[PDB]
């Protein structure tokens, strides 16, 4: 082996010594990928988690965990492409608007591509209904009625097994445990328990967002574990 | 207006099927059926790059075929030399995402891109010896699916926003945009002339463009699938195609239709690469299933398989000189065929 | 009279 | 893109001397560097070697023990402790960089270079130590080797410098065959696995200046005695 | 007007490819064998090189 | 020779059980990369450890059943059998613990232990296992020898026997016994039962809504495995380190009590060769991902 080759594969085994480097960092770090509508306030989300461009690369930390959460900001309706690239992500952020009952029908559609995806099959959603303070305002006002939308919120009433937090009118904690049902109902079927949904209900002024992701990132990554180990 | 559009539309497309039929002498399958079988093709994994961290996306060989470049979504580009499996260049990415990368046909630079919907050209012979981005090629509305070098100063971009665009390098501006397909455009193959390249969508379409103005001459339409993967026949007068329906089919541009479609009943995976030997006699195809397949591209039969593969095959080409067939995975490897 | 060994 | 050397001066004899290189405009760390000497008035000498992160260090024979050669990769500098200087230690030193992976050019920049005054290995034979020519003409410098510089993978490790009066040596052709950048077509490489020649198919008023042969393919890296080319 | 605008665009594209000149699929497939049988020998996948000459 | 026909008839069912399990957990383990993940590991190098106990014991048992005085090898073979199954004794017993503390990392600790695990930690906790094990093999290896009933009186029988003095023995064997078998099933039960509480537990127990729709399917199986484990390895250990003590601790044998030493140690070497023989089965099969891998594996073979 020459002396040119040699100093070669000291160059390469250098480039190895980097790209072990910058595999501690690939694994160490967990994606995210947030995904929802214009009227979802994603964005509202992704400013507040303040720890033509088609990716939008935020990272954040919580208790010495590094995220990284990508938004695909600019890019076509269609994804059936592009979230290819997205298996072997940690979780789905899922944001809807809970208020705006025009589109929860497209919302709910749309949950369902990314649920039952070829690829995302293994993939864990995590479901943050926002804007929780519109739709108590809304249902609240009465000028817009999930019935007219849903004809089965006339028949639904409220778990009895639902912990309400304090000063919750019925019909908020109703209608927003009929929507999170509704999400839950596409969840579980055709789940076959690879992969769950994690529904919150958030305000984009809320600071526990980061948190949330936390704990939820913490019982997958805990299911993960269970398979892997061999414990089930 | 548009009802009259629209039937004028529908009859225009009524002719060209007349045409194409008419034009039905006889099939590939009748005219190879008396030429001898290839036999069985056993190529044997000779080297394995082991450098990427995660998914390898795509790779493409070098003009003089030793080097070879590879992406993989960890943001990282390796250039490597395929004899010695040595790393010749590891390319930090500004974007985790990258879809797509290409060789400059003299060496000198390589393209990538991806969601980040930006074409880096990157100079691989700077006078300071690192690898840096020359341009930052930003237009499309739409994440980059393939690139492709047509010289040092020309590349052409096909992207999700159903648009391909020839880039002038040095301008950094869209030296002509090809009116958009119905869905996003998924592959690219340079005819060898450089004077024509074809472009696959997800609309079960390829479309045939010349690259001097963007018109697209002809549109071959028979898939019932998103087309993956696009390859030119070394002549320039045919073109294979890949798709999700696990059928790669045969166009030539100069009888405007399908010639041979490669098929069969155990493969219900997607095509994710397609490729063929410098003769043309193979036509090489990944898939989904982590196999990749030699077909006969006359007669049509298989010819072999390539297994070493853990998972889905994302990229695969046939060096300039037919010596090596070169085949990326989404389990980070690169495994060289001979 | 017999006597196994304590597997060591 | 530059390499200033500096340390030199006057240094009585078996007394010890650091040179170092501020070394800007490139990545240095990428970038083996080399040491080497020109007694005054003589050919070139190979001194040291320090691969890319410091993996590898090579001396001259003349050097081992004498001489160590460090990098200081933050701050962009290479240095050679120099102890127990010989007389025969005076010339002037070039810090050379170098970068190694296929297709590369190992020893495209020279440093200007700094004064330092005190007080089995392949062998290249160049035929001519002068050559009297003008502008126009074609001239083919020839050298040979003691040992065939083509390697078993295909490359014949010669490559050709040429140094102009008060200038640092420019690298022409790195294999026999390829022709570095900044270099004008004119120059032109050939050789057989045994005796090699660098043909100046056009000659100028810049191409005036002494020829140096060098081999990379064992490490004591041996320059020839350098053909001067005359008005 | 953008709507019909896009019809006439597409009227107009399937105009130009109705035009094209094409051959019989029997020739195409006459040429690419021919092809295939012209450049044979110069295939290392289709034809295993000796050792030597990887 | 009492016990040869019935302890053989038990004990050859128990050998072809652990054999096949554990050639399939080194074979599917290797198949495809896939499986060859760190806490892979620490499981091939238990089926390793439980192999070599099977085929370096239970042979030599069985053949020592059939006669015992003729022993075999001579001098270097005593040496090289007691230290390689004193080793292969302590690395199965360490890579049970290790399993443990890795499982319990990963359930109490997700993020550090998928932070933490690599192949090379994986590789660096096998070679401290092995090296503890053939470390602490070497005090009982050097106190064994071989006996004789061989005179020079004129009027062979070459057992494998503790040669010097048994108290170092009774003293080696307590030692032994505390260190691999009170120490390591405190530490298993402990971690376990740990894992068992969080388990139950979820969103720090602040899961006022409840849990039952993702804690209690897995929590079903994984209490039930979690104390099997831990009884296996305590029922199918204790009665080795029993019949250790049992020998080093009498002075001199009575024919009752050599009649009792012997049913023990028969009792004894059952349960310890069921231990060899259900681990594959419980660390490995009756697992999701060894389940998979399996079929994916012979799915490859049916190619």
């Amino acid at each position: 082996l020459s002396a040119e080759d040699k100093a070669a594969v000291e160059r390469s085994k250098m480039i190895e010594k980097q790209l072990q480097k910058d595999k501690q960092v690939y694994r160490r770090t967990l994606r995210l990928l947030l995904l929802g509508a214009d009227n979802s306030g994603k964005s509202t989300i992704v400013k507040q988690m303040r720890i033509t461009s088609g990716i939008f690369e935020t990272k954040f930390q919580v208790d010495k965990v590094n995220f990284h959460m990508f938004d695909v900001g600019a890019q076509r309706d269609e994804r059936r492409k592009w979230i290819q690239c997205f298996n072997d992500v940690t979780a789905i952020i899922f944001v809807v608007d809970s208020s705006d009952y025009n589109r929860l029908q497209e919302a709910l559609n749309d949950f369902k591509s990314i649920w039952n995806n070829r690829w995302l099959r293994t993939i864990s959603v995590i479901l943050f209904l926002n804007k929780q303070d519109l739709l108590a305002e809304k249902v609240l006002a009465g000028k817009s009625k999930i019935e007219d939308y849903f004809p089965e919120f006339a028949r639904y009433t409220t778990p009895e097994d639902a912990t309400p937090e304090p000063g919750e009118d019925p019909r908020v904690t109703r209608a927003k445990y009929f929507i999170r049902k509704e999400f839950v109902d596409i969840s579980t079927a055709s789940g076959d328990g690879r992969h769950i949904c994690y529904p919150h209900f958030t305000c984009s002024v809320d600071t526990e967002n980061a948190r949330r992701i936390f704990n939820d990132c913490k019982d997958i990554i805990l299911q993960m574990n269970l398979r892997e180990y061999n414990l089930v | 207006e548009l009802d009259q559009l629209r039937q004028e539309a529908e009859q225009l497309k009524n002719q060209i099927r007349d045409a194409r039929k008419a034009c039905a002498d006889a099939t590939l399958s009748q005219i190879t059926n008396n030429i001898d079988p290839v036999g069985r093709i056993q190529m044997r994994t000779r080297r394995t790059l082991r450098g990427h961290l995660a998914k390898i996306y795509a790779m493409h060989w070098g003009t003089d075929s030793r080097l070879l470049v590879s992406a993989s979504q960890d943001g990282k580009l390796i250039i490597w030399d395929s004899y010695t499996t040595n790393k010749v260049h590891a390319i930090p990415l500004r974007s985790s995402w990258v879809m797509t990368c290409a060789y400059a046909p003299s060496g000198n630079y390589v393209a990538c891109g991806g969601l980040d919907n930006i074409c880096s050209i990157y100079n691989l012979k700077t006078r300071e010896g690192n690898v840096r981005v020359s341009r930052e090629l930003a237009g499309h509305t739409g994440y980059l699916s393939c690139c492709r070098f047509l010289d040092d100063n020309q590349i052409v971009t096909s992207s999700g926003d159903t648009t391909c665009a020839l880039w002038d390098i040095e301008t950094g501006q869209q030296t002509t945009t090809f009116t958009g397909h119905t869905g996003d455009v998924m592959s690219l193959s340079l005819a060898p002339d450089t004077r024509l390249f074809v472009s696959g969508a997800c609309d079960a379409s390829a479309k045939l463009w010349d690259v001097r103005e963007g018109m697209c001459r002809q549109t071959f339409t028979g898939h019932e699938s998103d087309i993956n993967a696009i390859c030119f026949f070394p002549n320039g007068n045919a073109f294979a195609t890949g798709s999700d329906d696990a059928t790669c089919r045969l166009f030539d541009l100069r009888a405007d239709q399908e010639l041979m479609t490669y098929s069969h009943d155990n493969i219900i995976c997607g095509i994710t690469s397609v490729s063929f030997s410098k003769s043309g006699r193979l036509l090489l195809a990944g898939y989904d299933d982590f196999n990749c397949n030699v077909w006969d591209a006359l007669k049509a039969d298989r010819a072999g398989v390539l297994a070493g593969h853990d998972n889905r095959v994302s990229c695969l080409g046939v060096t300039d000189d037919g010596m090596a067939v070169a085949t990326g995975s989404w389990d980070s490897f690169l495994k060289i065929w001979n | 009279y017999f006597l196994f060994r304590p597997r060591n | 893109v530059q390499l200033v050397e500096s340390g030199g001066g006057l240094v009585q004899p078996g007394g010890s001397r650091k040179l170092s290189c501020s070394a800007s405009g490139f990545a240095f760390s990428s970038f083996g560097m080399h040491w080497v000497r020109q007694a005054p008035e003589k050919g070139l000498e190979w001194v040291a070697y320090i691969s890319s992160g410091s993996g590898t260090i090579y001396y001259a024979d003349t050097v081992k023990g004498r001489f160590t050669i460090s990098r200081d990769d933050p701050k962009n500098t290479l240095f050679l402790q120099m102890t127990s200087l010989r007389s025969e230690d005076t010339a002037m030193y070039y810090c050379v960089r170098s970068i190694y992976y296929y297709g590369s050019s190992p020893f495209d920049f020279w440093g200007q270079g700094t004064t330092l005054t005190v007080s089995s290995d392949i062998v290249m034979t160049q035929a001519t130590s002068s050559v009297p020519v003008t502008p126009g003409e074609s001239v083919s410098i020839s050298c040979r080797s003691s040992k065939s510089l083509l390697h078993s993978n295909g490359n014949t490790y010669l490559y050709w410098f040429l140094q102009r009066p008060g200038q640092s040596p420019q690298l022409l052709i790195y294999r026999m065959s390829n022709l570095a950048s900044g270099v004008p077509d004119r120059f032109s490489g050939s050789g057989s696995g045994t005796a090699f020649t660098l043909t100046i198919s056009r000659l100028e008023a810049e191409d005036v200046g002494v020829y140096y042969c060098m081999q990379h393919l064992e490490y004591p890296l041996t320059f020839g005695a350098g053909t001067k080319l005359e008005l | 007007t953008a709507s019909i605008a896009q019809a006439r665009k597409l009227v107009e594209q399937l105009k130009m490819e109705a035009n094209i000149d094409r051959i019989k699929v029997s020739k195409a497939a006459a040429d690419l064998m021919a092809y295939c049988e012209a450049h044979a020998k110069e295939d290392p996948l289709l034809t295993p090189v000796p050792a030597s000459e990887n | 020779s009492h016990f040869f026909l019935p302890v053989s008839v038990v004990y050859v069912p128990i050998f072809v059980v652990g054999v096949i399990g554990n050639v399939l957990v080194c074979l599917v383990i290797l198949q495809h990369q896939a499986m060859k993940t760190p806490t892979n590991y620490y499981l091939f190098s238990l089926a390793v450890s439980d192999l070599l106990v099977l085929l370096l014991g239970m042979p030599l048992e069985v053949y020592e059943m059939w006669r015992n005085y003729p022993f075999l090898f001579g001098p270097v073979g005593c040496y090289f059998k007691t230290a390689l199954f004193e080793t292969v004794c302590f690395a199965s017993i360490l890579s049970i613990t290790t399993v443990s503390v890795e499982r319990y990392v990963a359930i109490l600790h997700p993020f550090r232990a998928k932070l933490q695990s690599t192949r090379r930690r994986a590789l660096r906790i096998l070679g401290i296992v092995w090296g503890f094990s053939v470390l602490f093999s070497l005090p009982n290896t050097s106190i064994h020898g071989i006996k004789f009933h061989y005179f020079p009186n004129g009027s062979g029988s070459a057992t494998c026997t503790v040669i010097k003095p048994m108290w170092i023995y009774n003293f080696i064997i307590q030692v032994t016994s505390f260190l691999f078998y009170l120490l390591p099933m405190t530490v298993i039960s402990v971690l376990y039962y740990l894992m068992a509480l969080r388990l139950k537990k979820d969103k720090s127990l602040e899961a006022d809504e409840g849990n039952a729709n993702i804690q209690r399917p897995c929590r079903k199986s994984v209490n039930k495995m979690l104390f099997v484990l831990v009884l296996v390895f305590a029922i199918c250990w204790a009665p080795f380190h029993i019949d250790r003590l049992f020998f080093s601790f009498v002075e001199e044998w009575s024919e009752s009590l050599a009649a009792v030493f012997n049913l023990v140690h028969v009792v004894s070497g059952v349960f310890f060769y069921l231990s060899s023989a259900v681990n594959p089965i419980i660390y490995n099969l009756l697992s999701r991902r060894f389940q998979a891998a399996f079929q994916n594996v012979i799915s490859s073979f049916h190619k």
